């Protein structure tokens, strides 16, 4: 039939989905995670810093929110009867990749910046809007995974 | 991450010292037993804490200052053998390093009353039961250093430490067992911080090297105070009992180990940052004591690391000295200066 | 479909552009976490140094947008009728500037945090490592030079 | 012949409930219920292994009899 | 538990021409001072 | 020494020597690996998304479950009546398991049998491929889930353990962890959205 | 009521004037024990153990035990009740020993001849009365009944668990005179939950009453439709009653207003009378109080559960230990039949009962400490605890002092 | 248009299968391997000061 | 023989069949061995509390049971011709039994040993243990009904 | 020869046979050596209690029996001629009676060395020992049983 | 296409364009980062000497360099129909230089280190560290020689 959309074609599509998915979720839950223990590692001395030192987790949980858009936008364009070429799966499979990695990296950053910075902070109040400036730089990484794969979702629909 | 593979074996234990580390005496408890007035009081006062029914089947009327800081002791070391026994692996290893300092000690002390002819038994008592090793009420016999390491201190784990011991090979007094004593405590806390650079996972080597160092910068600073009595020592041989650990020996044990006055150490230290804040006043034990306090304050907030042991036994053992100096104070109407404990919690 | 242009063409071209702005990110947050930890442990101390020291993660973050400036420029040039040199070429532009740009979010990361740890007690010192991190800088920016030179060749007579 | 008391409650209560049990099930194999011996495989005979489970039944009586006077002399 | 230590010993101090024999004491000697029960046993050594 | 890292460089090199070999004799398209995603049956795909979601979905369960247990028993020897306030934090972390099992269920409906002619046609190369990839990312999802809010759940134990008024400052965490499960849990029930079953 | 009261003050002592959670407790323990327990002779040995304890209660509250018979003897009425009702629903489940009853006449018909070793099928010629018949026994599908069947059995049951305990926050919130309370967290929960997942049952039912093949339609799938309700609203393959298509969507608009109208009425009241406390709690109770109506309800899949997997060991101990012995005729088969019947009983009375009492024992706990005490129990309360004389004993106040 | 001669599409299934358990059942053993016993509890000591 | 029943499809269930007892034995031996130690440091000092710690011990047996049943239901399903889904079913069915068992006797290993260590120093904790045994114990439950519904389906309508 | 009956069918079968007795041997190896050492450092102290705590090492002598049990059993069934079902079906047994066995050593192993060291001192401690290790006898046991269900159906209808 | 010129032609251009500034980039990293560390641990006690010590920095900058000149005279010799004779030139050039730039930036940045530490306290031992850093910069000089040996060969009388 068409040499463009062979068979095996889904297999890297949904192989773009399961990247976008899991990573980003591993990276959300590795912030989530490592800054959570500094929080309650204060929590003995000064439990009145808990209810503003919730930046960090709120912060590590937008990543598991970018890969679920993600996520969804490939998995809105498979179909067990349309056309569906394997440039269209190339694209999938490179749009769930920058997605997944990008939001690691960045939930890795989230983690030990909010753990130290959160630990750090029972001395010096003084310290906040540098954790929340460090913060706001270390989230825009898995914001820039997030862009080239939009572009790539709407590149490879042609 | 450190979460993950850590309490398969050490969650119980992390759990359990943690549960004693809740059990610290506070500013507003330390008051309490400051405002008692005789040492009943202080008894029934101590009865509502985390020690309680500790003095209970005593007496009323046998109750001494002396006899409060052994219990007091005893409870502290109990827990240790008991979180001692519960573990395993890198964890009972980590455990034998803290027992072998004290051990040091009770080799030193051994020595130095073997030398003024007392009994075997008044030495045997007043000798830290933690740092036990079976064969150490040998060490009275035999004088000469030698013929104590031939013998007994071989098959000990305090064999490695005796590599640079051999200089001097005459009978002993006591400045040659202190400066014994230095070069023992200058090896073994180099190969404990070789042991915690290598085997240790990561969140507890921080830590655990941070107050390493500590430990190596307050006794590098108690040799060179101590060194510049009666004697001539080259800067040779004072050098090597300062540890090769710690902010200050990349070049500050340097002018520790040539200087001669007291401002000369002054100015030794007055480069290092966190240090030079301590000569220029007064009790000078006072300070090493409330940074130790601090540095092991900070080291309660990693939770999933095994620095939690070493912070909590110098915690309690901080909390075992505050109490015996409010028993003194009690005992003997001396109240002018009772508010010098130490308490950070 | 033909010998100069086969199906499998475009897996290059998408896996460097994936890759471009993958190891730009890790480099970044390499950075980014090592020069935070330094920070976070400076400015217990000298709170009024804070927003002075804050130079080594925005040095980092540059990097990502390397990366992104590769990947964006990349990505309009996929099509599922190229050849293999434009795959090859777009593939050879993403690793460039993605192992470029991990490799100096690995020097600017250990260099800020030893520089920042130094010139908390030594006011003289911001200004050195105002320089090594230049001469850290310009690695990635090599990476980006190289890519799009790269870049600039991937459909120029191609049939 | 050190107690024998409290090994002597594990056996009569045990044939206590074979006895019961025994007999009704060797009671279903007699009569042919369709789901002892209503298929092809185990049992094809009928009345020929409700014989042997009677047999198992009047054993487990006379283990009943014989422990449950063994009790009664505590 | 301290009969291979007094060999160790004695066997570092004599130097080799140590002739230490032991034979057990079969039943546990009760102890007053402690509350062990303290499997025990004999020793002799002979020297010049 | 390192016998691991040994395997994984005899095998690159292997495999380096090997794909160069098929360049050098000019037949670089033999190793094929299309040719492979259709000759192989679909249904060991779906069934391998079936099992290998319920198990690494199990072992993110366990993971969580020792880890806040381990701190929970530890914790209560002097202050015991953490227990019956901290059975939420082993609730967390045993739902992951459930949510396995309802994927578990919603897949196992959908394995028919199918014909020699048209086996392997569009729908049930669609259909393995979906099965197998959808069972994954829950699997993975659940894993990695139950291991953040077991570590959380330990942490939790110790604050609570320390004074009562904190583990409501703490549980909160635990409901920003328990969510990333749950996004699995859709996201799987989504890519299998439109597969049909094996005709 | 001491034993069940018992049960509940171990999760924690309840607010003053607050509904009680142990008068309930009393019957939907047991219940929800006997779900996972349905077994005609398990339930039967296990009334015959409780009333080894029940028939000589004044000897026995004069010994000193030991922290096993305790629990024993303190829960024998909930052994009982646990017992008698595991008996009600072994008889529900048509199982006895891992065997059927035939105790009337089946609604399933043979054909009327058949080669030995042909597949045939049933003709369904009425409904059985009471329990499941008996023509599912071997039957080499049972599974595929039994399994739809129990886990909506499951579904149903706890969702009318989940619904009346509901119904005693309303009890709470109009005797301390808290109508703001009413307005604020009961309506928008009642709505959000039943709008979401009383409908399911209502179609679960509805999609029994229904016959579908003389009616000619196909029957559709409610899983399948339960998901295409949130996850693609508005289309629907087959069709279950004939104005479906917009109720779908007035439910899911309803259940999403339902988010903004809760975390919004109790703090703003409160404001016109925000204060961050209130306002941030009440934004943790709405994050809490939904993502555990999914949660919870899938948490009942347990009674399913527990009782696949009781009915499935029973089979295999039965067929694997007293069925051998049934083929052996001789002097050998006596011994053989008599030594196999032990262990089996050994077996059944060890693993069976004893080991699998106990799990699905703290399976009704926490289907009551979790699912349903976090809709109406409060919490914090100090006990009673009066001053009173006791005994003292002695060598307890020696270990207690060293 | 078959795969390979040798290299067939049930070998490669029934290897891709075994390279997968052989995976796991080392990983499992990895962690059999480490597992301690914590001998302090089993032993007496009699420290003569206490 | 036949393109929907090869000859290789014994493979699968075979190693299914191996693969439940297989794991199920090593999560019942990580259990048995952890606790084992754990009960045995204990009851030095307390010998009356030895016949009530043994529970973990049995709680990790049972796994074991559940890997039996299911290699025994999966073993009396073998044939010399049968299909590749019924292969494909049986190993799906014994890797999901075998790796839940495994993950559920880890985890009863762990909570055994530090509930016990745990309980010898607080008698009100026993319950606590309890009630976290069974929350690791229903997990091999739940593998077990998984690789039943996949068993019930292993020979539905196949051709 | 015939496309049910090939010529590498024999292979799975000795494979199985040789793994079957090696995995069992190993199993039986690790419980003799811990509970040996255990043995002589326990019986310096006390020699009476010598041939009291050998216990353990003939539990893990009888896993060796069983992997010697299953070897006879499948090396009787060997032939040039069989199917590839046979050699699966020796290979599943082997493997299973392998792994169950070398599981069952080491816990055998770990908890005799614990067991034996635990009652030098504490005299009840011994009949808690062997409940323990009866519970790490049975999964050997039930290897044993998978492996002779498999071995019953190698040969049954088999064309 | 051609024998002599295939299709896959290219892929070792751009492997050996990336890999040169990938693997210079790498070396300066190290060397960059080993050296900063020296001197921002240096630098506190003599401030005065910060500018003359940052000698080791640009000798490691100088080694991207040359990296960016191999990568930029290969890539202008990239072709769509080019042999393979060009294609293994530009690979062999490209991994002389980048390995070269890999070893002589460990070199610079382990001596620069070293050499900034005992110049500290040591004034006539900066320029010995000049001339063994100079010893360390001709290797990547080497390396640099070699690939531009390689690629002005790369297209005489290629057919």
């Amino acid at each position: 039939s068409n040499i463009y959309a062979p068979l095996y074609a889904p297999f890297f599509g949904f192989a773009g989905c399961a990247a976008a998915m899991v990573l980003s979720c591993l990276g959300a839950a590795i912030g989530t995670a490592k800054s959570g223990i500094g929080i309650a590692g204060i929590g003995t001395f000064k439990p009145e810093l808990i209810m503003k030192s919730l930046i960090p987790v709120v912060m590590s949980g937008i990543l598991a929110i970018y890969g679920l858009v993600v996520a969804v936008l490939i998995a809105g364009n498979l179909s067990p009867t349309e056309d569906y070429t394997l440039f269209n799966g190339f694209m999938h499979l490179s749009c769930g990749l920058c997605v997944g990695f990008a939001c690691l990296s960045s939930g890795y950053a989230i983690g030990m910046v909010g753990d130290v910075g959160v630990r750090k902070y029972m001395h010096q109040p003084r310290l906040f809007v540098g954790i929340v400036l460090i913060l706001i730089f270390s989230e825009v990484l898995g914001l820039y995974g997030m862009i080239v794969a939009l572009i790539l979702n709407t590149r490879g629909s042609e | 991450m450190e979460g993950v593979y850590f309490n398969i074996d050490n969650g119980f234990i992390e759990g359990v010292v943690r549960g004693y580390r809740n059990g610290l005496l506070s500013n507003n408890q330390y008051i309490n037993l400051t405002q008692c007035d005789t040492l009943e009081d202080l008894k029934l006062q101590l009865s509502s804490t985390d020690y309680g029914n500790f003095l209970s089947s005593v007496s009323s009327e046998s109750l001494t200052t002396s006899l409060i800081q052994e219990y007091a002791s005893s409870k502290l070391y109990h827990e240790f053998n008991y979180i001692r026994d519960q573990s395993s692996g890198s964890t009972r290893k980590f455990m034998d390093y803290i027992t072998y300092g004290y051990m040091i000690d009770n080799v030193a002390l051994m020595i130095t009353g073997t030398i003024h002819d007392r009994d075997k038994g008044e030495i045997l008592q007043r000798c830290h039961p933690l740092g036990w090793f079976d064969t150490l009420p040998t060490l009275s016999v035999a004088t000469d250093l030698e013929s104590l390491y031939e013998t007994v201190l071989v098959d000990t784990p305090l064999a490695p430490y005796f590599k640079n011991c051999f200089d001097t090979a005459e009978e002993l007094d006591d400045m040659n067992i202190e400066i014994i004593r230095n070069k023992l405590y200058k090896a073994y806390l180099e190969d404990f911080y070789n042991f915690v650079t290598e085997e240790i996972p990561e969140p507890a080597k921080e830590c655990m090297q941070t107050l390493l160092g500590f430990e190596a910068d307050r006794r590098s600073i108690n040799i060179a105070l101590n060194s510049l009595q009666s004697s001539d020592i080259d800067p040779d041989l004072k050098s090597d009992l300062l540890p090769n650990i710690g902010k200050l020996y990349p070049l500050a044990t340097f002018h520790l180990a040539q200087a001669q006055d007291f401002e000369g150490v002054r100015a030794a230290l007055a480069n290092v940052y966190e240090y030079r804040g301590f000569l220029e006043t007064g009790n000078l034990e006072d300070h090493f004591y409330q940074l130790e306090m601090e540095l092991c304050r900070d080291a309660f907030t990693q939770q999933f690391a095994i620095s939690t042991v070493w912070a909590w036994m110098k915690s309690k053992e901080q909390e075992v000295r505050n109490i015996t100096w409010i028993a003194e104070c009690i005992a003997q109407n001396q109240r002018e200066r009772i508010n010098n404990y130490i308490s950070v919690y | 479909m033909t010998e100069l242009c086969p199906v499998y063409a475009p897996f290059f071209g998408a896996i460097g552009c994936a890759s471009a702005i993958i190891f730009t990110s890790l480099g970044a947050a390499y950075g980014t976490a090592k020069s935070g930890v330094g920070i976070c442990a400076t400015c217990v101390l000298r709170p009024d140094l804070l927003f002075k020291n804050i130079v080594p993660v925005i040095m980092a973050g540059i990097i990502a947008i390397y990366g992104l400036v590769v990947s964006v420029l990349v990505c309009y040039s996929l099509g599922q009728k190229q050849a293999l040199y434009t795959g090859f070429i777009q593939l050879g532009a993403g690793l460039s500037v993605g192992l470029s740009g991990l490799a100096a979010g690995f020097a600017i990361g250990i260099v800020g945090d030893a520089g920042v740890r130094g010139s908390s007690q030594q006011p003289r010192l911001f200004v050195g490592m105002i320089l090594i991190l230049i001469f850290a800088e310009v690695l990635g920016l090599y990476g980006l030079i190289v890519a799009l030179l790269l870049n600039s060749r991937a459909t120029q007579d191609v049939v | 012949p050190v107690v024998s008391t409290g090994k002597a409650w594990c056996c009569t209560v045990l044939s206590a409930f074979g006895v019961v049990i025994l007999s009704v099930i060797a009671h279903l194999f007699n009569t042919n219920h369709e789901s002892f011996v209503g298929s092809i495989n185990d049992p094809e005979d009928g009345p020929a292994v409700a014989h042997t489970v009677y047999l198992a039944a009047l054993v487990y009586l006379v283990f009943f009899v014989f422990c449950g006077f063994q009790v009664y002399l505590a | 538990d301290k009969v291979a230590t007094l060999e160790q010993i004695l066997w570092r101090v004599l130097r080799g021409n140590l002739f230490f024999k032991t034979v057990e004491i079969e039943q546990p000697v009760y102890d007053v001072k402690t509350r062990e029960y303290k499997h025990k046993n004999a020793f002799i050594v002979f020297s010049h | 020494f390192s016998f691991s890292h040994f395997l994984y460089y005899l095998v690159l090199i292997v495999v380096i020597v090997y794909g160069l070999y098929k360049l050098f004799t000019g037949h670089g398209s033999d190793i094929n690996f299309g040719k492979f995603l259709l000759r192989t049956s679909p249904y060991m795909w779906a069934n391998l998304g079936i099992a290998l979601c319920v198990g690494l979905s199990v072992v993110g369960a366990a993971w969580g479950i020792f880890i806040t247990g381990s701190s929970m028993i530890g914790a209560g020897v002097r202050a015991p009546r953490i227990t019956t306030k901290n059975l939420i934090s082993i609730i967390f972390c045993e739902v992951v398991a459930i949510y396995g099992l309802i994927i578990a269920i919603v897949f196992s409906s959908k394995l028919t049998v199918a014909t020699a002619e048209n086996m392997y046609s569009k729908s049930n190369l669609y259909t393995g491929y979906s099965l197998f990839w959808a069972g994954i990312t829950v699997g993975a999802s659940n894993l990695i889930c139950g291991i953040a809010v077991g570590i959380t759940g330990a942490t939790a134990a110790i604050s609570d353990a320390a004074d009562s008024a904190l583990f409501v400052k703490i549980l909160v965490i635990e409901i920003f962890g328990s969510i990333l499960g749950l996004l699995g849990l859709i996201v799987g029930l989504l890519m299998a959205g439109k597969a049909s079953e094996f005709q | 009521t001491a034993g069940f009261q018992s049960i509940c003050d171990c999760y924690g002592i309840a607010q003053y004037r607050e509904i009680n959670a142990g008068l309930p407790t009393i019957v939907t323990f047991p219940f929800m024990f006997a779900i996972m327990f349905g077994d005609m002779g398990h339930g039967f040995l296990m009334t015959l153990a409780a009333l080894s304890l029940v028939l000589n209660e004044k000897k026995i509250n004069k010994m000193k035990r030991g922290e096993i018979f305790d629990m024993a003897f303190t829960g024998r009425y909930i052994i009982l009740l646990m017992g008698v009702f595991s008996m009600y629903t072994g008889f529900l489940y048509n199982d006895i020993f891992s065997k059927t009853m035939t105790i009337f006449k089946s609604g399933w018909k043979w054909p009327d001849h058949w080669k030995k070793g042909e597949s045939i099928t049933a003709t369904s010629v009425g409904t059985y009365p009471i329990g499941l018949d008996w023509a599912w026994h071997g039957t080499e599908n049972a599974l595929l009944f039994s399994n739809s069947y129990k886990m909506k059995l499951s579904i149903l049951m706890g969702f009318i668990h989940m619904t009346y305990s509901y119904f005693f926050s309303l009890a709470n919130h109009l005797y301390f005179n808290s109508m703001i309370d009413i307005i604020g967290n009961f309506i928008p929960g009642l709505l959000f939950m039943q709008g979401i997942f009383g409908y399911l049952s209502v179609c679960i039912v509805y999609k029994w009453a229904v016959d579908w093949v003389k009616d000619g339609k196909p029957a559709p799938g409610l899983l399948n439709m339960l998901i295409n309700m949130f996850l693609s609203p508005g289309t629907i393959d087959d069709e279950l009653y004939p104005h479906q298509a917009k109720v779908q969507v007035f439910l899911l608009l309803m259940a999403l207003v339902c988010i903004p109208w809760l975390l919004l009425v109790k703090p703003l009241h409160f404001k016109f009378t925000d204060f961050g406390d209130i306002m941030i709690h009440q934004v943790i109770h709405t994050i809490e109080f939904c993502l555990n109506c999914v949660s919870h309800t899938a948490s009942y899949l347990r009674l399913w559960a527990l009782s696949l997997a009781h009915a499935q060991l029973s089979s295999v101990l039965w067929t694997m230990t007293i069925q051998i012995a049934f083929g052996f005729r001789g002097f050998v088969g006596v011994f053989m039949t008599v030594a196999l019947f032990a262990m089996w009983f050994a077996l059944t009375c060890a693993v069976l009962v004893l080991m699998e009492g106990t799990s699905a024992m703290l399976h009704s706990l926490r289907l009551h400490w979790v699912e349903s005490m976090s809709k109406f129990f409060v919490g914090e309360g100090l006990p009673y605890e009066p001053f009173a004389f006791e005994y003292k004993d002695m060598e307890v106040a020696v270990a207690s002092a060293s | 248009d078959i795969l390979s001669s040798i290299w067939t599409e049930g070998l490669l299934m029934c290897l891709i299968v075994s390279a997968l358990l052989l995976f796991i059942l080392i990983v499992a053993l990895s962690w059999i391997s480490n597992l301690d016993i914590t001998y302090g509890a089993l032993e007496k000591s009699t420290n003569p000061i206490k």
